[PDB]
């Protein structure tokens, strides 16, 4: 996560099988191919961070 | 271990044609290309099924069994 | 203009009848 | 199969390619602290018992043991051990007369499930009882499978 | 009558090969896709094993099992297990065979499908036999075992299609071609030099007029007259696979036009 | 493990019906229909035949996701013509050609003498 | 009690929790839990 | 720098990621086990009384 497009703000779409799933256009600004790399997530807890996420 | 039922590819039964296989090999003397053409394996994907296994299963018989009845 | 093969399984056969 | 993945026949997995086993293998000992407290193999009951794991013991034997062949799911217990405690110790009250032994168990791994494949019992070479329990499982080709 | 033609060019008890004619593309293609992976057959499903001493695993033999053929000509008078009331399986819905080998001999004794033995009623019908496709007599080799080794189970056959899983598949690959000279222009050949003489004719050719060399581009001219070759892996008769794969087609059609009906009235 | 079902591809599930047909505001006389528990293999034939009338102006499917068996049958026709209708007509047509299909492969059949 | 095999010259044995680990016939120190006789179940996919 | 600066945090997951053509590029195709963990306080109003209700 060396630059600020590494962590961006995506919208839940729950889905069969025990894998994440992103748009290949995604790829270059996370610097991710699927040959195995594992990313992280995570949700948040409150309705000002929810409204802060999805806005910046 | 053991000769698989089915062709991967194809679902095409050949795990009745490895006693077959090695009798062509060894009785008749004939090659790995000829034995398979008559056990009517003509797709590839039927011949590397067979072509290609590898029997473990006679080298585990080789072991006494854990537990004799 | 070669030949792509691990000759086996009956060249031990071969050398051991021409011996 | 963009970015180096790839596509799969399903039809192919389910005929059994590229499906393999797993054995995963547990180890525990009745260790002997000192002259007085020591451990032993058993099937704890809850009112004996302090500190039970929340899993089942149902598939334990009355050596703590679970025979081979018997399926295993996350949480079950494997293999079943006690140790005395020390009386004058009181934890989220639940602490009564009655009870006089806390579980020491070793349970699955929460994430793993499969078939017992083997109990050996021996002892190591201090002459201590220990066992080693194996489980057999196995897996499929599946998305998120690095070939 | 006067609708999609057929010609049967070679017949046998394993392949069929025969030409489409007057049909369309995506008809053609679904009668393929129906008869791989929607034509009900009978397969081992269940697997209750009381003693295993062999150097392969429980579910390494009940997956052989289920991949094991077993006949399924009387496949339609048998009952899906969802759609029948009973708690578990019965005579209307299953088929149990029993497999009992035993190391007898100092020698490595073969446990084969033969060896299968049917414990359910089938009510005078024609499922659940193995099917022995070889000329020993012998079917698909399952186990082997030595002195001591014992293998009892108890095997419950449930009807179903490939889509749920592979192993109820009754047809093995099936060739699918059309337009050998590629006169629709559907295909652009690689090549180095030449791409006629780098890319093999096809022996469907024979059947087509080869192309008049010099004559203009057909626009108007749609895919047809399709040649294939049905493979069958034994459970039920190749010709039995086509007469099947287009009743389903034909079944799968209805039910649309069922359902439609059906929110017409309400 | 989250493998979903291998039946959920075929049978219908709980609160669910194999066709749901809502109109289209985007043009006239358009439907569109949503098929459960179904793939390529009807939405490609039911799509092709419908293109052969010369009343139906529009015809096009598609599988949105491949994970859940469910295909979108768009139907645009000619004013005066109910899309349900054309689709009526065209899954007769797929039988009737169906029906002739199987007679036909039975008849040369039984012509054959090596099977 | 509870039955063990042992794991070279395959005597089926007999032990309770007082009983020592060993062979009582060739005198082997592992011991090999019997194979359950209650039916398990499984599906041939 | 282990412990204030970062640290580790509730509420994430981690799986591999793989490429689906068929999403948009600002959804994230979530399995189900992760969702069914990870969880998400909503506070009980009118508005959402029904909907509430019916997960519980
Ligand atoms: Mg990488
Ligand atoms: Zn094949
Ligand atoms: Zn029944
Ligand atoms: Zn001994």
């Amino acid at each position: 996560s060396l630059h600020k497009m590494s962590m961006m703000a995506h919208r839940v779409k729950v889905i069969p099988y025990s894998t994440f799933r992103l748009n290949l256009s995604v790829t270059s600004p996370y610097n991710a191919d699927f040959d195995g790399d594992e990313m992280n997530l995570h949700v948040p807890q409150s309705e000002e961070t929810r409204a802060e996420l999805s806005q910046l | 271990m053991i000769v698989p039922v089915r062709c991967f590819s194809c679902g095409k039964v050949v795990g009745d044609k490895w006693e077959s296989y090695l009798n062509l090999l060894q009785e008749d003397e004939l090659d790995e290309g000829t034995a398979l053409s008559r056990l009517g394996l003509k797709r590839y994907c039927c011949r590397r099924m067979i072509l290609t296994h590898v029997d473990l299963i006679e080298k585990f018989l080789r072991y006494n069994p854990l537990e004799k009845r | 203009n070669a030949s792509p093969f691990i000759k086996r399984d009956r060249m031990r056969r071969n050398f051991l009848r021409m011996r | 199969n963009q970015e180096d993945s790839m596509i799969m026949n399903q039809s192919s997995i389910d005929r059994g390619l590229f499906r393999s086993l797993f054995f995963r293998s547990y180890m525990d000992q009745e260790k002997k602290y000192g002259m007085s407290i020591t451990e032993t193999f058993e099937k704890p009951q809850r009112t004996n018992t302090l500190r039970m794991k929340h899993g089942t013991y149902d598939k334990l034997d009355d050596d703590g043991l679970i025979a081979p062949g018997v399926r295993v799911s996350g949480e079950d217990v494997i293999i079943g051990k006690t140790t005395p405690i020390s009386p004058d110790e009181e934890e989220l009250g639940q602490r009564t007369a009655y009870h006089s032994k806390r579980d020491a168990s070793t349970p699955l791994r929460s994430t793993e499930n499969g078939i017992v494949d083997q109990v050996l019992v021996t002892t190591n070479q201090d002459g201590l009882k220990f066992v080693k329990v194996r489980v057999r499982t196995t897996k499929i080709p599946q998305i998120g499978d690095k070939f | 009558s006067e609708g999609p033609q057929v010609k049967i060019r070679e017949a046998s008890k394993d392949n069929v090969d025969f030409i489409l004619s007057n049909v369309d593309l995506a008809m053609a293609n679904s009668l393929r896709r129906v008869m791989i992976a929607e034509i009900p057959t009978l397969a081992i499903d269940s697997v209750e094993v009381e003693t295993n001493t062999t150097v392969l695993a429980d579910e390494f033999i009940a997956h052989r099992l289920g991949l094991i053929p077993l006949q399924s000509m009387d496949i339609e008078q048998l009952e899906y297990s969802r759609d029948c009331f009973c708690e578990d399986h019965c005579d209307k819905c299953s088929v149990v065979l029993t497999l009992q080998a035993f190391g007898e001999s100092e020698s490595t004794t073969n446990v084969y499908s033969k060896d299968l033995v049917i414990v359910s009623n089938l009510m005078g019908r024609n499922i659940g036999h193995p099917i022995i496709q070889d000329k020993e007599g012998n079917g698909v080799l399952i186990c082997k075992l030595r002195k001591g080794q014992e293998l009892k189970l108890t095997c419950v056959a449930k009807k179903g299609i490939a889509k749920e899983h592979a192993k109820w598949g009754p047809a093995a690959a099936i060739e699918f071609e059309y337009d050998p000279w590629n006169k629709l222009k559907h295909t652009d050949y690689w090549y180095e030099q030449d791409s006629a003489k780098e890319w093999p004719q096809s022996k469907n050719c024979e059947y087509e007029d080869p192309p008049n060399e010099g004559d203009p581009f057909d626009y108007k001219a749609q895919a047809d007259t399709f040649y294939m070759n049905v493979e069958s892996v034994g459970s039920i008769p190749v010709d039995q696979v086509v007469v099947r794969g287009i009743d389903t087609l034909q079944k799968k059609v209805a039910s649309i036009l069922l359902a439609l009906t059906q929110m017409d009235q309400d | 493990m989250n493998a979903p079902d291998r039946f959920e591809l075929f049978l219908l599930g709980e609160g669910e019906s194999k066709l749901k047909i809502d109109p289209d505001t985007k043009a006239p006389n358009a439907v569109v229909i949503t098929f459960e528990k179904e793939d390529h293999t009807l939405g490609n034939l039911i799509r092709a035949e419908l293109l052969n009338d010369r009343k139906v102006l529009f015809a096009a499917y598609k599988v949105e996701h491949p994970f859940f068996a469910r295909f979108k049958l768009r139907i645009q026709t000619t004013e005066g013509y109910d899309p349900k209708d054309a689709l009526k007509n065209a899954c007769n047509s797929i039988i009737n050609k169906l029906g002739a299909l199987k007679t036909n492969f039975e008849t040369e059949w039984n012509l054959q003498t090596l099977a | 009690t509870l039955k063990y095999i042992c794991a070279e010259c395959s005597s089926k044995l007999s032990l309770s929790r007082t009983d020592a680990v060993r062979c009582k016939d060739c005198g082997h120190r592992i011991l090999l839990k019997a194979r359950t006789k209650r039916l398990v179940q499984f599906e041939a996919r | 720098r282990g412990n204030l600066m970062g640290k580790r945090v509730d509420f994430s997951a981690r799986t591999v990621i793989s490429g689906d053509p068929n999403l948009e590029l600002d959804q994230v195709g979530v399995p189900k086990s992760i969702a069914k963990t990870l969880t998400y306080p909503e506070v009980v109003t009118p508005y959402n009384i029904d909907r509430l209700t019916q997960l519980v």
